[PDB]
Order: structure tokens, then C-alpha cells, then sequence
DNA sequence: CCTTGGCGGTTAAAACGCGGGGGACAGCGCGTACGTGCGTTTAAGCGGTGCTAGAGCTGTCTACGACCAATTGAGCGGCCTCGGCACCGGGATTCTGAT
DNA sequence: ATCAGAATCCCGGTGCCGAGGCCGCTCAATTGGTCGTAGACAGCTCTAGCACCGCTTAAACGCACGTACGCGCTGTCCCCCGCGTTTTAACCGCCAAGG
């Protein structure tokens, strides 16, 4: 295919479907979806990355969605992209507000 | 009813959200907010339900019209 | 014997920032879905998934609500909420009028 | 019986490179597909904006990365730009 | 140039409202946003219904069904009652 | 009647619309009554603010309305607030308010 | 020719500012700080006088905003006084940062 | 240079007069000051966007209008 | 094919009694933080004078995309086995309150 | 502090059940050739932005000064938080039917 001809795990040629039935334009360029494609797998690595780092954290192989939705919590940027994008499954950060805590 | 709602769950719902100590009217309170926000969620997903001239309420009809509130949810495939 | 106020609680809340398993459970909330979804088409059939969705979506929605509740009542130099600081966090977020 | 799509077997490939004593679940993997639907819905309204506030239809290359650099907050978009455009670089300069 | 807006045709409407009633350049301006600001939102919300049932055009059943989606209830009722008037109007005319 | 305007008897051109829609990557077949359909809806829209705009300019005797009597006209309305709560218009200000503590005893 | 009691003024200002229309920061520092933080981003540019127009009714419709919800937070909290800390509460619960 | 203090502490009492508030403290000019700047920050990094894939070493009012439009906060008026 | 729905049995979830204690509230001192004027000072802005980057229009030409037709090899439906993990019982620790 | 003692973490066990490896196959992505039209680009022109200047004039300033709300302290009073107890319904599992 096109994808190891530019050495990734993403399809190019899904992806160009995709751009003309979503009628987004009229007309779709040569090497665009490959772009996209590499934005997209450099977000899933660094996405899977910090899950991986929060499956280290509760010493488990396969990763839970508790895991994804801290890993996600944690960092500054990717708080600020799915802040507004509740998660399944989710839950809230161990939060605890110091000045409740007591003497 | 609405008296499913029982107190001990909003406790709970109090607890996660980060709340140590409650009042008594916040539990009328937060019937009629969250009365308020499953009419106009329920709305739209019924409204997408009759567009898709059917008579089952879809997953993707819900997720769909949280997409419209703003209030985008993963998990289910939207 | 008995504890001191603030033990159960705050020992609450950290049993229960670790589970994310809902807790509305299903069949009352199922009702009252159906009984606020009555009013707008006569017997209409369910999917369970739109049910788990919304039961999510709930839970989610009042964890954040909760979240700007408290720091209201916090930072109005008290340490319990009352309903007049979700008025306040529910007019800062634009949903009424 | 539609034949209906996913992205299991890439990401999960991904996975498995970056991090290969590590599993995944299932609800997991649909999570993850509802996140790159989402970030494509994303991507393809900002290209689409921008076809339309240039009085162009040919969508280049171009107009997707000022799409990354607009929807992604700084850094990241940073090293997103040089993925992207190395990318571009190895598939343009072989074929 | 031949930069076309929206300007005779709300000074008909406010004719046919208030027909004493001047109006500025700069309100006309923001008439002119408010209209283009509506159009591609419900234009938006119908291409969304046409993927989301996989119907390739566009009928006035979806955009009926689009105002619906927007606007709340009691305007949303109005305007359903407007279109379907103008709409069986042009129909049988 | 030869124009679709005078065929559905209203005022915002169904034509221009039609051509707008042609060219705006939303379908792939357009149909003929639904810009019919649109064009009633935006002149209901345009009538119902131009309705308080007038009401506005009628409260303080002023002839041509100016922005402050359309901002004045969206907020003294309860559902164009609900609507275009995110929306914010030049030359505006804001409603005459004043709370309730404020106000010397 | 007098002088009365402190708040008079206030209210009068808020009168004859509800009451105006037009901008209150004033045009050409904010164009200098316009021009400061834009040739950070890159250099050499040239403006229309209308966009640092637009950009103005932006700022000042966010700061009205934000003083509006300040305002709330503080009669919320039996003080007319506004402090730091409001504003930490304000944009906290507005979420943007 | 300083122009962050081009914004004048009369400029703030009057917005803050117009906007409601009675009492100004003195710690809230500066705090004021850095949010403008934060959110000119944000609204000029995609105002510089939509220049440079224009190709113009000129930015538009559209652009600002376009980049609004982004935002969530759109501003009518101005044309687009 | 998936949704409702009727029934039986249960255990955990909630409702309710209850006491006490600690948090909300009032009041008040007070006093120092800040509104108000006032000359004192700052500088915005409003109108003129030219200059010329560059926005924008016009043509062109070709170089890249839309599409036509065969194809094939991954992707997908299905099917199994396992070992990761929820959970069962023990022990140890780690908090907090009575002291 | 100081210890008693519940609460919770944590360690070995277990079986079981979805995750993943594997097989059969099919249709969508591939390849390649052919047309056509959009856009990159070169040149023009003339518009607006820019920099600069004079004068003014209305607006910002430092501080003196009064003063009033912010805040600390103390006292109150009953509202929830927490625990024993009784009731009770959500859930599990099965089993149809019918839309």
C-alpha cells in the first residue's frame, strides 16, 4: 500500500475516502492524508505513552480507562485539548483540598 | 419518580466531586438542575430519533446531540 | 466507638476518587428517564446503551458541578455548601439567562 | 449485517511498538477510536475553513498543518509540524 | 466590487414591520453577520443529520428538523409553523 | 409568478440561497423546497428582532436604530438571550444594571 | 462646589457608563501593546485600523465579563471589596486559563 | 516597551464602573493587566495564523473576525 | 434480532432514630486601606504631508487531480487457549482517637 | 507523646474469560493511463499604512486627607455527621413474545 511508503500504521487510502464522503472540499491533494496521518499517530503515541506510564503506575499489563483518563488529567496540553471531552469510565483525579484537611 | 434520587447517592456524588460537609436544600437543588439538563439533552436525542424515523432511542443519537451541547463524550463510538 | 467529624468523610472521598463505577445505579434512574422522556412521544422503545450514556454523562456532570459548587463555598470563606453557591457557579457558566 | 470499521489493529500496532510489555482493552480500543473520529472531525472543519476564507478548493498539504499549528495547543503542535512534515518529505522524495 | 450583502432585503422586512423606521450602516452590518451567522449554522447541522443517516441531499425535512434542534421551544414552534405555511404555499401554487 | 420569491410570497431571495448552498460542500443533491423552507425561517428570525428593535427605538423616541438599541433588543428578550449568549455585539454595552447591595441604605 | 460621602460617584459612574456606549480604554496604548505582543510572533507587520478596533471590543467584552462575574462572586461573599482571589475563582470556574 | 502599562488605572476603574463593581482594590490592576495580555496572547498567535497562510504580510479584520469564530466568542459587526 | 416484562429470592442500600459537637452566624472593635479633590502634570488625538509595501486584479499555462478499469492482499468474520486479573482469606501496617 | 484498635494495604491463591493468535476469504486500495482545469506565478496600479509634525486640550497623577469596610476575636445555637436499627427494593437469573 501507500502507508509503508511513507512508514507508517495509518492508511492513507482510508483516510482519502474519508475527505471526499465527507465532502469537505471539493477535490483532495496528493500527499495531505499522509500528513494527517502522521499528526494522528504522533497524538496516539504520545496519548498511549503516558498510559503506558500510568499503567506502570498501578502496576498492571493492560491498560485500563482509569489509566487513560489520568494520563490524559496529568499533563498541562492534553488537559487543555479534552478538558471539554468527558470520558466513559473515567472518574476525577485524587483530588483533595488541603484546606479541608484536618489539625 | 424523581425519588429514585436517594440522599446517600448525592452524598456520594458530593463525595467524588469534592464536597466534605452538605446542606439539606441541595438535594432539591440538584433534582431540578439535573431535571433541567436530561430535558434539553432528551429533546435533542428524541428530535435526532425522529429524524431517523424510528421508535428506539439510538446510542448514537445521544452522543450526537451531546456533540450539539458542547459536552462531547467518547467511549461509544460517535 | 465513635470518630471525629471530617474521619469518615474525607476517608470517603478518597475511597471514592478511585473507583469510577457509577453509582446512581440503573433501574430507578432507568424510570426516571423513561418518565421524562414520556412527555415527548407516546411508548417509545430503549436501547441500553443511551441509558449508559446518560448515566455517565449525569454522574460526569454533577462531578464537575460539585467541583465549582465547593470552590465557591470555599472561597467564600466557608467550609459547607448551600444551594445559593450552585446559583452562583451555574450563573458564571452561562446556563442561566 | 453491515460491515462495519474500526482502527483496532493500527493503534494497537503503535502500542506494540512504543510499548511492548503493555496490553490494551477492548472498551479501551473504542475509546480511542471515538478520540481519532473526534480529532478528525477537528481537523477536516478547520480545513475546511480555511478552503473557504481563501477562495480555494485544493486542499494541499498546507492548509492541514495550519490546521495542526491552529487546533493543537504550542509544543505539541511543534513536534506534530516535524512529524508531518517529515513524513511528507520521505513519501514525496521516494515514491 | 460586486461584494453582494444582505441590505435591500431586511430594509423590505423593516418596511413591512415598522414602515416609519430608519437604520444605520453599521446595524445593517450586523444584520448582515446574524444572517450568514444562522445560515451556516443550520446549513452546518443539516450536512451533520445527512452523514448521520447516510442520505446524500437535502430535502426540507431536514431542515425542518435542524430549527428544531437549534432554537428552543416556542420559537421553534413558529418557525415550523412559518415554513410549512410558505412551503405548501409554493407547493400547490 | 415568474420569480420563486413572488412564488412563495416572501422577501429573502430563495435563488441566492440556492446558489449559496450549491456552493457550500453540504450535501451532494439539493432540493427545491428546502431553500424555500430557509428563507421563511430567516425572515420569521429577521422580523422577530426587528420587532424589540423597534420597541427599543420607540422607548427612547428614536428614529434610526442604532446598535445599542439592538443589544438593548436581544437582552430584553428571554430566549434570544438563550440563544445568543456566546454571541457579542459591537457597540454595544451592556443592560442597565444594578444589584441589590450596592444601592446605599 | 462640595464634596459628599464616598459612593455617590459610584453609582453616578455607573450611571453615566451604562448609559454611554462607546470604548474606554483608549486607542493608541492599545495599539502599542497590540504591535508589542504581535512582533513577538513575527516581524513586520502592518494592521487595519479596524481590526485593532475588533480586537478592542473583544478585550473589553472579556473584561466586562469577567468583572461581571467577579462582581457575582464578591456579593456572594458579603463583600463589596474585590480581591485577587475572585478573579482565581472566576476563571477557575470559567475553565479557561 | 511598558505598553502593558499603557493600560491606565482609570482605564481599569472604568471598565470595572461600566461592567458593576463599586470597590476597587489595588491589587487587582496588575492581575487584570496579565489576563488581557493572556488572552491577546491567544487571540494574536491565530490572528498571525490565518495571515501567514494567506500569504500577506498584512492582517485583516476577517482574520480577526475568522480567528474569533474560532474561539467561541464571535464578534458580528465587522463584516463576516 | 433485540427489547420488554413477569416472577422469585435475595442482601445491600436506604430510611429512620438520635446526640453532640463543631461549623455558621452575629456582633463589634478598629484601623488601616482607599475614595475624593486639586492643582499638578501627562500625552491623546485631531488635523495636515508625503511615501510606497503590498493588496489586489489579470492572464497563462501546465502541472497535478478526477476518473476508468483490473487486481490482490491485507482486513475482517469467526474460532480457540491462556494467563491477567477480580476476588478470598491472612497478616501487617497505618492511621486516628482516648489517654 | 502513647498505646488500642479498627481501616486499609498487601501477599499468596484461583479459575475463568476476554485478548489475542490464528484461519478463510473479498472488496477496497492499488496501478496506470487519459483528460481538464485550477492555481502559481508574473506583471500592474493604485490604496492604505506608515512615519512624522503642531498644537492643543482633555485627561492621568501624587498625595493629603478622612473614613468605612475588612478582618480578627468572641460568643452563640442547632444541623449535620455519624452510628444502631428496621425496612425494602435493585439486582440476578430465568423465560417468552413480539415488534
Amino acid at each position: 500500500t501507500r502507508s509503508s511508503r511513507a512508514g507508517l500504521q495509518f492508511p492513507v487510502g482510508r483516510v482519502h475516502r474519508l475527505l471526499r464522503k465527507g465532502n469537505y472540499s471539493e477535490r483532495v491533494g496528493a500527499g495531505a492524508p499522509v500528513y494527517l496521518a502522521a499528526v494522528l499517530e504522533y497524538l496516539t503515541a504520545e496519548i498511549l505513552e503516558l498510559a503506558g506510564n500510568a499503567a506502570r503506575d498501578n502496576k498492571k499489563t493492560r491498560i485500563i480507562p482509569r489509566h487513560l483518563q489520568l494520563a490524559i488529567r496529568n499533563d498541562e496540553e492534553l488537559n487543555k485539548l479534552l478538558g471539554r471531552v468527558t470520558i466513559a469510565q473515567g472518574g476525577v483525579l485524587p483530588n483533595i483540598q488541603a484546606v479541608l484537611l484536618p489539625k | 419518580n424523581i425519588q429514585g434520587i436517594t440522599k446517600p447517592a448525592i452524598r456520594r456524588l458530593a463525595r467524588r466531586g469534592g464536597v466534605k460537609r452538605i446542606s439539606g436544600l441541595i438535594y432539591e437543588e440538584t433534582r431540578g438542575v439535573l431535571k433541567v439538563f436530561l430535558e434539553n439533552v432528551i429533546r435533542d436525542a428524541v428530535t435526532y430519533t425522529e429524524h431517523a424515523k424510528r421508535k428506539t432511542v439510538t446510542a448514537m443519537d445521544v452522543v450526537y446531540a451531546l456533540k450539539r451541547q458542547g459536552r462531547t463524550l467518547y467511549g461509544f463510538g460517535g | 466507638h465513635r470518630y471525629r467529624p471530617g474521619t469518615v468523610a474525607l476517608r470517603e472521598i478518597r475511597r471514592y476518587q478511585k473507583s469510577t463505577e457509577l453509582l446512581i445505579r440503573k433501574l430507578p434512574f432507568q424510570r426516571l428517564v423513561r418518565e421524562i422522556a414520556q412527555d415527548f412521544k407516546t411508548d417509545l422503545r430503549f436501547q441500553s446503551a443511551a441509558i449508559g450514556a446518560l448515566q455517565e454523562a449525569s454522574e460526569a456532570y454533577l462531578v464537575g458541578l460539585f467541583e465549582d459548587t465547593n470552590l465557591c463555598a470555599i472561597h467564600a470563606k466557608r467550609v459547607t455548601i448551600m444551594p445559593k453557591d450552585i446559583q452562583l457557579a451555574r450563573r458564571i457558566r452561562g446556563e442561566r439567562a | 449485517r453491515s460491515r462495519k470499521e474500526s482502527y483496532s489493529i493500527y493503534v494497537y500496532k503503535v502500542l506494540k511498538q512504543v510499548h511492548p510489555d503493555t496490553g490494551i482493552s477492548s472498551k479501551a480500543m473504542g475509546i480511542m477510536n471515538s478520540f481519532v473520529n473526534d480529532i478528525f472531525e477537528r481537523i477536516a472543519g478547520e480545513a475546511s475553513r480555511l478552503a473557504h476564507y481563501n477562495k480555494r478548493s485544493t486542499i494541499t498539504s498546507r492548509e492541514i498543518q495550519t490546521a495542526v499549528r491552529l487546533l493543537l495547543p504550542g509544543e505539541l503542535a511543534k513536534h506534530a509540524v516535524s512529524e508531518g512534515t517529515k513524513a511528507v518529505t520521505k513519501y514525496t522524495s521516494a515514491k
